[PDB]
């Protein structure tokens, strides 16, 4: 959508639209009132852990091994 | 002039070079990359759309693999009007080429353009290029490649050669002898951090190429919205985070949690003296081991922390570098310079100023006082990327996606040295401790630390695969930490990398980065995005794990 | 699809190796929008002009008068080294400098009472 | 609803909120201050149309 | 006889302190800001005349 | 002495330190430094610049003296030196020793 | 040279509030917006009278950018 | 605005040369008057509502509540950068020691300091002797370009942010 | 002040948009939840706005009910000034 007028919707965007190629084009309009939301995840922490013990990189499993 | 004829000029050339002597054709070399883009793009401003396309397809595939990223600028531009937009090829058209070339083979070169059989390639080399002699050995090919791959490429000698002070403050004659600012009103609270600093540095180890450091990578586990800045300060008790999300996050790193002071009603009834002075103002009600920062509209990309551990600073997407308080962690001011992404911001290590480089191509040096900045670093021809201070505070160094590093004297604003030789945008810049030195990394993954006194990039780390995003020094000097996009962090030795340290503005400098490296130090799936050397020696690590 | 195979090619030209599977989708939501303003403004100017077939000179015409309002450009580089000169010689008078919390005038700042209603 | 009916208007429902966002926060740190009062969305709804 | 000794007294002073300025770490142009500073509020003031003012 | 910072020459001095204590001279050091360069200048340039003499009358209203430093405040007087002849309602004199 | 005379100026705040007055820096660049308008005006309502083969510049051409691009509506 | 038609005739004329518009029409120069009084009266009008948009006191309404003073701090300022000027003097007290020999040296140095500030407190004195009437800054103005989405990102707002 | 007199009605009345997430797109653009009332007026402002769309697209599609579309959607908001656009992809 493009507004000529430009102020309803200056330039912050709107996420763009959740469309597919094989979509079914048509929705029933309580079936997505009825499904359960999405989980919003864990907000974000800082955890401290060690790469490296006096050149020696440590097996805990914050490291590859 | 005959436009029809460019891809004849240019393969006369292209046959004359190839047919010299090794010696020579390697150093002749250099002038195929600026007289193709200087004809293509003189051919598409003087709207030849047509002969422009058959003169890049012919011979754009003969050009150094370095360039690979140049060139597809170039494929789009194919009109005017498209170039009249660009204004780093509208830059790079009235510019000129520096060139340098030894007289050796420049003899062989204007012997080969000064005869009227040529008298066109030779028209548009002395309007497009400079070019700067030296009096030396031609360069090899492996040492023409290491200091080439930037637009306006291989600045001239007279600008390394200005006086930098380059020294410290407090002898040391290369520094300003008796001012020595030891930061703006050097106050008592911040005469007691250096008493407890020198603490710090008793137990400091030295670290060398035998007791290699420990490091505690900081690792953000989560982070959805996209981590885009760190910063540490100077003792290892904050660490800020920038988010995409528009946010400004301060941890403690400390057993010691995040307080605001008392509000203005209680601070009116605290009693005169009876102590209350530094403990008394901090509010136990607010007290977190995380604050989260609100007011940028848009991808906080700069985060820097003040030499007194308040007053954060954060550049956003948004075109303000804002004055975050960490003694009432709001904002305070909000600094509307820019119009455009702010890439990077940082404080000065006295606390005082700060600078700011941002898309528009210059750097501002603030002063936290004036609304307006004091100093425009405007000489780069693309985005100001880094921006980092002296440890004198009176240059800045700013790096940039047009491969140059440049420093700048905060005096006049003049830029007092050019360091060009990296192939891609350079996305990290540090200074040694002894502020002879400067490290700096970029997209190629070539770290190339430079002198400061002489301007020569004395040595090239090429270990590091993707984009170096983070290099420190140590406290001591004696190890160079780098951190990439390839999930490793290594360690250079910073001390056999200066051992060594002119009239030809070189010193062919070796393959030493298989001697230097001390180690590599793969990391879990996480980008190093921070680099940060506690004061007793010990490498800190923030990466936001993907 | 056709146009959406093409899109892939033009990133795929300019080294763009990964990338979101909605950036194809809104890179042809705005071509798709750039060109249904061309053409409309191109039939705007061509019956200015009255003429029933829109040619290529009403293309030409709408192309040049949007990209002059809309897809600008960063300041040109002698304009920046004119204000730069301006200002890096201009001794930048003075202010109020000792303050404690050292910052701007109080008009230039984000430090006002900071109000709010009551509940009730 | 037809599908892609139900994704356009939820488009335009978080860019209403994040316009309200944006705006109203430039309204009130124009203002000098940190946080949006009333007065600060009556004039942002003002200057989107809404009739408030 | 008096705007005189002023120049005479700015010009000893400015070159009896160039050398400090230096050994202190400055840029001559900041000498030179200092003179124009100087010289300009007086010019302001318009208390007489001055050689700078006029210039 | 630092006694001559209250002259036109060593304000518009400073008005210039402190144009660069924002930009560049943050806040003493350099700037106190030239400063104690002015000082020893202004007095050497007074004592030995040359100069001629006179003599008249005056009307009182206060006094100080405190280290070694006279300051008075005279009212309605007029002084005349060599030619020159001035009026006058108030006064102010500061004398060091 | 200067088309607006910055009295004339001084009646458009005074129309609108008896009880309104600007800064220099705001007055000089209240005619600098005028003065790049006006050439901004006619560089491209002249256009427009090439365009109908027409040497004269009559007021519809001049009408005709104001509505398309900066929507005024000034009748004749 | 209602522009002056005489002024204004030459001042088309002139752009006209560039063109090849070498006469206009008699009411066109009354036009561009009147799109020229529409194009400041939307600024006027404009910049008019956020000048009366700081002349809202909300402390003498009693409907609205205080949350945050951040002003006040600067009362803690005071008690600090005050406090640290008392540390000074307390350095300066240190100084005094240093600066029968020694009790005549702090005399000495008294001689060159109190009166010395004397003479800069004249000093500072000398240099000190030295209707809602709306009034649209340019702030006001630069606020109602980075909105709209003509003057958004152009070369006439980036200037103005440092004028 | 009735809109005064309104917002101090709205410690109840939950609205139709949740404020977890009315709050989450507002401290996307840096407003912050300090008042919850506050949150339920931008809430219900932002309803009002889509509610009159899609009454005014309901009478778009009495003149040719039961189902809403884009031919809908495209008169309704184009006395709005808005140009909807079909995804034609």
């Amino acid at each position: 959508f493009h507004a000529q007028e430009f102020i309803p919707f200056r330039f912050a965007s709107g996420g763009g639209r959740e469309l597919y190629f094989y979509e079914e084009k048509e929705v029933d309009l309580s079936d997505i009132i009825n499904t359960p939301l999405p989980r919003v995840p864990l907000d974000v922490c800082l955890k401290a852990h060690w790469l490296s013990i006096e050149g020696c990189q440590p097996a805990i499993p914050e490291n590859p091994p | 002039g005959d436009p029809t004829m460019y891809e004849e000029y240019y393969s006369g050339l292209k046959h004359f070079i190839e047919c010299s002597l090794d010696c020579h054709r390697a150093e002749l070399s250099q002038l195929f990359y600026p007289l193709f883009v200087h004809m293509y793009l003189e051919l598409v401003y003087n709207q030849h759309e047509n002969e422009a396309k058959s003169f890049f397809e012919k011979f754009h595939g003969d050009q150094e693999c370095y360039y690979q990223d140049d060139l597809r600028v170039l494929s789009s531009l194919t009109k005017k009007e498209h170039m009249k937009g660009n204004e780093t090829m509208l830059d790079f058209r009235t510019s000129k080429f520096v060139l340098r070339i030894s007289r050796d083979s420049y003899q062989l070169l204007k012997r080969h353009l000064q005869e009227k059989q040529n008298n066109q390639i030779w028209n548009i080399v002395q309007e497009h290029l400079y070019i700067d002699i030296f009096d030396g050995m031609p360069r090899s090919k492996q040492q023409i490649d290491a200091m080439v791959g930037s637009l306006a490429g291989e600045a001239k000698r007279e600008a390394n050669k200005s006086k930098v002070f380059f020294g410290l403050l407090k002898q040391d004659p290369n520094a300003p002898p008796q001012n020595r600012i030891p930061l703006p009103e050097l106050k008592d609270s911040d005469k007691l951090d250096k008493i407890m600093n020198m603490k710090e540095t008793t137990k400091r180890v030295r670290l060398g190429p035998d007791c290699l450091p420990s490091i505690c990578f900081y690792t953000f586990l989560n982070a959805y919205q996209g981590l885009t800045a760190v910063d540490v300060t100077d003792d290892s008790s904050l660490i800020a985070g920038g988010f995409a999300d528009s946010t400004v996050r301060v941890w403690s790193v400390t057993p010691k949690k995040l307080r605001s002071v008392k509000q203005a009603s209680d601070l009116s009834l605290i009693d005169k003296e009876s102590d209350d002075v530094l403990e008394r103002i901090m509010d136990e009600k607010t007290a977190s081991e995380l604050k989260i920062l609100y007011g940028h509209s848009g991808p906080v990309y700069g985060a820097s922390f003040s030499p007194d551990r308040n007053y954060l600073l954060s550049s956003s997407e948004d075109g303000t570098v804002r004055l975050w308080s960490l003694q009432t962690f709001t904002c305070l001011v909000g600094y509307k310079g820019h119009n455009y992404p702010v890439w990077d911001t940082q404080f000065s290590p006295y606390g005082y100023y700060f600078v700011s480089g941002g898309h528009d191509r210059v750097a501002r040096l603030w002063a936290t006082d004036h609304y307006q900045p004091l100093r425009i670093f405007a000489g780069h021809l693309a985005d100001v990327n880094c921006t980092r201070f002296h440890p004198n505070s009176n240059y800045v160094a700013t790096g940039s996606a047009d491969r140059t590093v440049r420093l700048w004297d905060v005096l006049n604003g003049n830029c007092v040295r050019i360091f060009t030789g990296h192939k891609g945008p350079i996305h990290s810049l540090t200074f040694s401790p002894n502020g002879r030195f400067l490290a700096t990394g970029a997209t190629d993954g070539r770290v190339l630390l430079w002198d400061i006194g002489h301007g020569l990039m004395v040595g090239e780390l090429k270990g590091h695969t993707d984009t170096v995003c983070s290099l420190r020094f140590s406290r001591d000097g004696e190890i160079l930490a780098s951190g990439s996009m390839d999930n490793t962090v290594r360690l250079w030795d910073a001390i056999k990398a200066f051992e060594d340290l002119t009239a030809t503005g070189h010193i062919n400098l070796p393959e030493n980065s298989q001697e230097l490296l001390l180690g590599t130090y793969m990391t879990k799936s996480t980008p190093v995005v921070h680099l940060h050397f506690t004061r007793r020696n010990l490498v800190l690590a923030a990466g936001a794990y993907s | 699809p056709k146009d959406a195979q093409m899109m892939a090619q033009i990133l795929k030209d300019m080294g763009i190796t990964e990338y979101e599977p909605r950036v194809i989708n809104q890179m042809l939501e705005f071509a798709f929008r750039y060109v249904t303003t061309i053409l409309d403004d191109a039939k705007i100017y061509s019956s200015h002009a009255k003429k029933a077939t829109v040619d290529a000179d009403d293309v030409r015409l709408a192309i040049q008068c949007r990209a002059d309002q809309s897809f600008t450009s960063p300041p040109p580089r002698d304009f920046l080294l004119d204000i730069a000169r301006q200002r890096n010689q201009t001794p930048l008078p003075l202010i109020k400098p000792y303050s404690g919390p050292r910052l701007p005038p109080d008009r230039y700042c984000l430090t006002a009472p900071n109000y709010r209603l009551k509940s009730l | 609803a037809e599908k892609a009916s139900v994704e356009t208007l939820t488009e335009m429902l978080q860019s209403y909120i994040s316009e309200i966002g944006r705006s109203a926060k430039s309204y009130c740190e124009h203002t000098a201050r940190t946080q949006p009062t009333l007065s600060d969305i009556v004039v942002t709804l003002v200057e989107m149309g809404f009739n408030v | 006889t008096v705007p005189k000794l002023y120049r005479s007294v700015i010009e000893d002073v400015i070159n009896d302190v160039r050398d400090i300025f230096l050994d202190d770490g400055v840029d001559e142009q900041v000498l030179m800001e200092l003179k124009t500073l100087w010289e300009n509020k007086l010019m302001q003031s318009r208390a007489v005349d001055g050689f700078h003012s006029e210039e | 002495y630092q006694l001559y910072r209250n002259t036109t020459l060593g304000n518009s001095l400073q008005e210039s330190l402190d144009e660069l204590i924002q930009s560049q001279q943050i806040t003493p050091q350099l700037a106190l430094q030239v400063l104690l360069q002015f000082d020893k200048a202004i007095n050497a340039a007074l004592a030995q610049r040359v100069r001629n003499r006179v003599n008249f009358r005056g009307s009182l209203n206060t006094y100080r003296f405190c280290d070694n430093v006279w300051t008075f405040v005279l009212n309605d007087v007029e002084f005349r030196e060599v030619t020159e002849l001035i009026k006058v309602d108030k006064v102010k004199i500061v004398a060091c020793d | 040279n200067q088309v607006l005379t910055k009295k004339k100026l001084q009646d458009l705040v005074r129309e609108v509030d008896p009880n309104e007055q600007l800064d220099e820096d705001v007055e000089e660049m209240l005619l600098q917006i005028a003065d790049d308008f006006i050439e901004s005006v006619v560089t491209a309502a002249c256009q427009l009278a090439r365009h109908r083969k027409s040497s004269t510049l009559e007021v519809k051409d001049v009408q005709l950018h104001l509505e398309r691009q900066w929507n005024m509506w000034i009748p004749g | 605005t209602f522009l002056l038609q005489a002024p204004l005739q030459r001042r088309i004329l002139e752009i006209g040369k560039k063109h090849g518009i070498t006469e206009l029409h008699p009411d066109v120069v009354s036009y561009v008057s009147h799109a020229t009084q529409q194009r400041l009266q939307n600024l006027v009008e404009k910049i008019s509502e956020t000048a009366q948009q700081k002349n809202f006191s909300y402390k003498d309404d009693d409907r609205y509540e205080q949350a945050s003073d951040v002003r006040a701090q600067l009362k803690f300022f005071e008690q600090l950068d005050q406090i640290e000027k008392q540390r000074k003097d307390e350095q300066e007290r240190e100084i005094l020691m240093r600066a029968q020999l020694r009790l005549k040296q702090k005399a000495k140095e008294m001689q060159q300091q109190e009166l010395a500030q004397m003479r800069q407190r004249d000093a500072n004195l000398t240099a000190l002797a030295a209707q809602r009437i709306t009034r649209v800054n340019l702030r006001d103005l630069i606020f109602c370009l980075e909105n709209e989405r003509e003057t958004s990102h152009s070369l006439l707002l980036y200037k103005a942010f440092l004028k | 002040t009735p809109l005064v007199d309104f917002l101090m009605q709205l410690e109840d009345y939950t609205p139709t948009i949740p404020d977890a997430v009315t709050g989450y797109y507002l401290n996307r653009a840096g407003f912050e939840a300090s008042d919850p009332r506050i949150i339920r007026l931008i809430s219900l402002a932002a309803q009002k706005f889509i509610s009159d769309i899609a009454n005014d697209a309901l009478q778009h599609c009495k003149m040719k009910k039961y189902t809403l579309t884009m031919e809908d959607l495209t008169p309704a908001l184009s006395e709005y000034g808005i140009n909807v656009k079909k995804p034609h992809y």
